[PDB]
């Protein structure tokens, strides 16, 4: 007959105020009219509760809700089979979990809110899964049963017995500074205590990670990239079998994230089990032997797929569709402009834009050098390189925030600027802040697509910025820079705290407005793909981090990309199906052939 | 390509890296066991004679 | 060509006029494909419409699982035999005429493609790329 279906309702309490509506949910529902149970009022917490058993799937309640607090979805009973854990009534529920394997590295990739973080806790022994039920007083026993038919069953027996104690590298990057000071006192102390391994391990681990400078600094003092790496150090130093990493690429620069990936992989060689979660595909590919994909709506649900190969899992990810599950997880496919695709205009505007001379900025501990370059109108320039190179310093000077030690840049131009690390320091609510900058930008349809509808800022409008979240704040900041008119716009590292969909919304944003408005933009980035889409020229930075650095004039996309990628020595041939960068291993004949051609990347362009 | 050179009088060995199609090409259509006079491949190896013994393709 | 064909296609010699039968080269259960129409073909009194490499046709299955017989469906030509000529100057030809049953969007009905597949078809129909072994 007909296929089977279900109803699931998740309500957000933040969005709900029963006083204004009245308990309208109960009154409007047709089941309750009849005298049924579908919506029950909880006198206590004073929240509406919707029971999935009695609900019709009508959706009448959803429309009537004045805010948009209720969500009812109909699924083919895809979710019911898999239930691992649920937070509570009408809240996030997790489905499936990632397999662990000894001697190898298993990847995880998904959009935020999927339960990748939750999954780690369950494997860690930190949290016990309720099984979408009562299971609470240590009922590890029931969890093995639920896992039967899955390879995780063996793991759960091991965890309960406590033969193995997993080491976890904590996920939330913002939270860590508050938790630890010193580790107690200074990063160096942490590394000495934790070092179960070789005395060589202390030195070796620090050298490879580029921690040398950072040892004396305290944890609270650390910058985001530095903060991440110390955590990684402790996860090598520890003695154990299972090493869990949760988002190790966060905050890190392009050079550093690759470095972290290699070191982490070394664990597999000692035949120690490794698990990892990543937002970055370049990093994910290198680390993993096996990959899981986590999909589903954010904060509603997230299911883990069956284990897959490294190459295979990545390929399926980019399609935006999964066949067994039969879900189009992402509404639109990701594509990069060919450069054939772009509009052809004679560019200058007023003959070229402004130009800067050689600049120098010296702190007295770090020195930045800049080579005279030129900027033109309606163009976009990417800035790449490792952090501590003075990528941030350079942008500031152009902003006029910083004064150069030598050189000068006094432009007539009006500048809008977005800072790299965003910490709130503005009193006021989110809507008020954005309205002051510009209203009318808020009216535009473009802004509805990218900001307002996806996150639901309407709910955020009353919330304080101190009270806010990381990724949500990021999209808002990028948009705000665009809020006001300026000849030149400056953005620094827009990719931070953002998942796949979120960054790509940003990529479309910068390119489209700049093209249209005929204004120029400088964007700093670590993400390969984001730079490619937005830019026409690039500046590459080089030197040694935390010591000195150098900048170059803007150069074409092909030219700049070869230089940058030559510093890394990883080529990204091309995958014929995905058109994705495909990484090339060191000493090789195929990779060797490329080195003689000068092609690090490939696109829909002519080339051998 | 990368050359794997052995000096089997001493029991020594080292690798070498040649980029340059023309420097390589001296080895082409040469078979296993064929001798190859050195200077063609470099100035270091001038006079040196090499008997080819095997080796690996990509993959 | 048409729907789901991302890419354009450079002209290649027409090999297969209506009435032609090609080998079915998937694992769908179909043994052959009988061409009744070429998509995107034009009109001239008396001319048979005729397909080539990476053209989408409309076919019936003359030989094959009965659940596939007695009806018209889309297919895509994957191997030719009439020799044609590429822009690198080459005149080339396969040993058989063959295509694979497919949906208007261009998705394979089957999961494998047995034998080789010409690149001009691979380049044209991504789900055909996927299921192809040796290309060209
Ligand atoms: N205390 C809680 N009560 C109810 N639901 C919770 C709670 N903690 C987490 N969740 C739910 O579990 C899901 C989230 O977390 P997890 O921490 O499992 O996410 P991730 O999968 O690691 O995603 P992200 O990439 O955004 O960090 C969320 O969408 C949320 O709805
Ligand atoms: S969820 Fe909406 S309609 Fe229901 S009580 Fe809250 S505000 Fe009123
Ligand atoms: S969807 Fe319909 S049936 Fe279910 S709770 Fe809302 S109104 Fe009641």
């Amino acid at each position: 007959m007909s296929d089977k279906n279900s109803r699931i309702a998740i309500v957000s309490a933040d969005k709900c105020k029963p006083k204004k509506c009245r308990q309208e949910c109960k009154r409007s529902c047709p089941v309750v009219k009849t005298g049924k149970l579908c919506i029950e009022v909880t006198p206590t917490s004073k929240i509406a509760f919707i029971s999935e058993i009695l609900c019709i799937g009508c959706g009448i309640c959803v429309k009537k809700c004045p805010f948009d607090a209720i969500q009812i979805i109909n699924l083919p009973t895809n979710l019911e089979a898999h239930v691992t854990h649920r937070y509570s009534a009408n809240s996030f529920k997790l489905h499936r979990l990632p397999t662990p394997r000894p001697g190898q590295v298993l990847g995880l990739v998904g959009t935020n809110g999927i339960g990748k973080s939750t999954a780690l806790k369950i494997l860690a022994g930190k949290q016990k899964p309720n099984l979408g039920r009562f299971d609470d007083p240590p009922e590890w026993q029931e969890i093995i049963k639920y896992f039967r038919g899955s390879e995780l069953q063996n793991y759960f027996t091991k965890m309960l017995e406590d033969d193995i104690k997993a080491i976890i590298k904590p996920q939330y990057v913002d939270n860590i500074p508050r938790a630890i000071k010193g580790p107690v006192q200074k990063v160096g102390e942490l590394l000495k205590l934790r070092m179960e391994k070789s005395p060589e391990d202390v030195k070796r681990y620090i050298k490879i990670l580029q921690l040398e400078n950072v040892l004396k600094r305290d944890i609270e003092k650390l910058s985001g990239g530095e903060l991440q790496r110390f955590a990684i150090g402790m996860s090598c130093v520890q003695e154990a079998d299972v090493y869990m990493f949760d988002e190790p690429s966060s905050y890190l620069d392009v050079k550093q994230r690759l470095n972290a990936a290699q070191i982490i992989r070394s664990l597999l060689a000692p035949t120690k089990y490794v698990i990892c979660v990543e937002h970055d595909l370049s990093v994910l590919d290198y680390l993993s032997d096996f990959v899981c994909i986590i999909y589903g709506v954010p904060s509603v649900y997230g299911v883990v797929t069956l284990p897959a190969s490294v190459r295979e899992g990545i390929n399926i990810f980019l399609d935006g569709h999964i066949p067994a599950e039969n879900l189009r997880f992402r509404t639109e496919a990701l594509q990069f402009r060919i450069a054939d695709a772009t509009e052809d205009l004679q560019n200058d505007s007023a003959s070229r834009a402004f130009s800067y001379p050689s600049l120098k900025k010296t702190q007295g501990d770090f020195v930045l050098n800049v080579e005279e370059g030129e900027f033109s109108d309606s163009e976009i320039l990417v800035m790449m390189g490792e952090n501590g190179t003075g990528k941030t310093t350079l942008i500031k000077l152009l902003a006029g925030a910083l004064k150069p030690d030598e050189g000068q840049d006094i432009p007539k131009l009006n500048v809008s600027m977005k800072p790299q690390k965003i910490a709130p320091k503005f009193p006021g609510t989110v809507r008020q802040l954005f309205f002051k900058k510009i209203r009318g930008q808020f009216l535009n349809p473009q802004f509805q697509t990218d900001v307002v509808k996806p996150l639901r800022i309407d709910d955020i409008i009353d919330q304080e910025v101190q009270h806010l979240s990381g990724g949500e704040l990021q999209r808002v900041a990028i948009v705000l820079a665009l809020g006001i008119p300026a000849d030149i716009y400056l953005i620094d590292e827009p990719s931070a705290y953002l998942d796949s969909e979120q960054r790509i919304i940003c990529s479309k944003v910068i390119r489209r407005f700049i093209l249209h408005n005929k204004k120029t933009a400088f964007i700093v980035e670590h993400d390969f793909i984001m730079a490619t889409y937005l830019a026409d020229k690039v500046i590459v930075f080089e030197g040694i981090p935390s010591k000195n650095a150098h900048a170059r004039a803007p150069e074409s996309l092909l030219t700049g990309c070869n230089r940058f990628l030559k510093n890394l020595n990883v080529t990204f041939r091309r995958d014929p199906n995905s058109f994705r960068p495909r990484i090339n291993k060191l000493d090789s004949q195929m990779d060797k052939e490329q080195k003689s051609s000068g092609n690090y990347f490939f696109l829909d362009n002519t080339g051998i | 390509m990368k050359l794997n050179i052995s000096y089997p009088v001493n029991g020594s060995q080292k690798t070498f890296e040649i980029d340059d199609e023309h420097r390589i090409r001296v080895f082409f259509d040469k078979r296993i066991g064929q001798e190859v006079d050195g200077e063609a491949v470099g100035d270091e190896f001038k006079g040196y004679v090499f008997k080819i013994s095997g080796g690996n393709d990509k993959q | 060509s048409g729907n789901g064909a991302q890419g354009t296609k450079f002209r290649i010699s027409l090999g297969l006029p209506v009435g032609a039968i090609m080998n079915c080269a998937d694992n769908s259960g179909a043994r052959n494909l009988y061409i009744i129409a070429v998509k995107g073909s034009g009109s001239r009194l008396n001319r048979l419409p005729a397909a080539s490499l990476g053209d989408m046709v409309m076919a019936t299955v003359k030989k094959g699982k009965p659940e596939l017989r007695k009806k018209v469906m889309p297919a895509i030509v994957v191997r030719q035999a009439k020799s044609w000529r590429r822009r690198d100057g080459v005149f080339l030809y396969f040993e058989d005429n063959a295509g694979v049953i497919a949906n208007p969007k261009g998705e394979m009905k089957g999961s494998a493609i047995t034998g080789p597949v010409g690149k001009e078809c691979a380049d044209l129909w991504p789900r055909v790329a996927s299921n192809s072994g040796v290309v060209v």
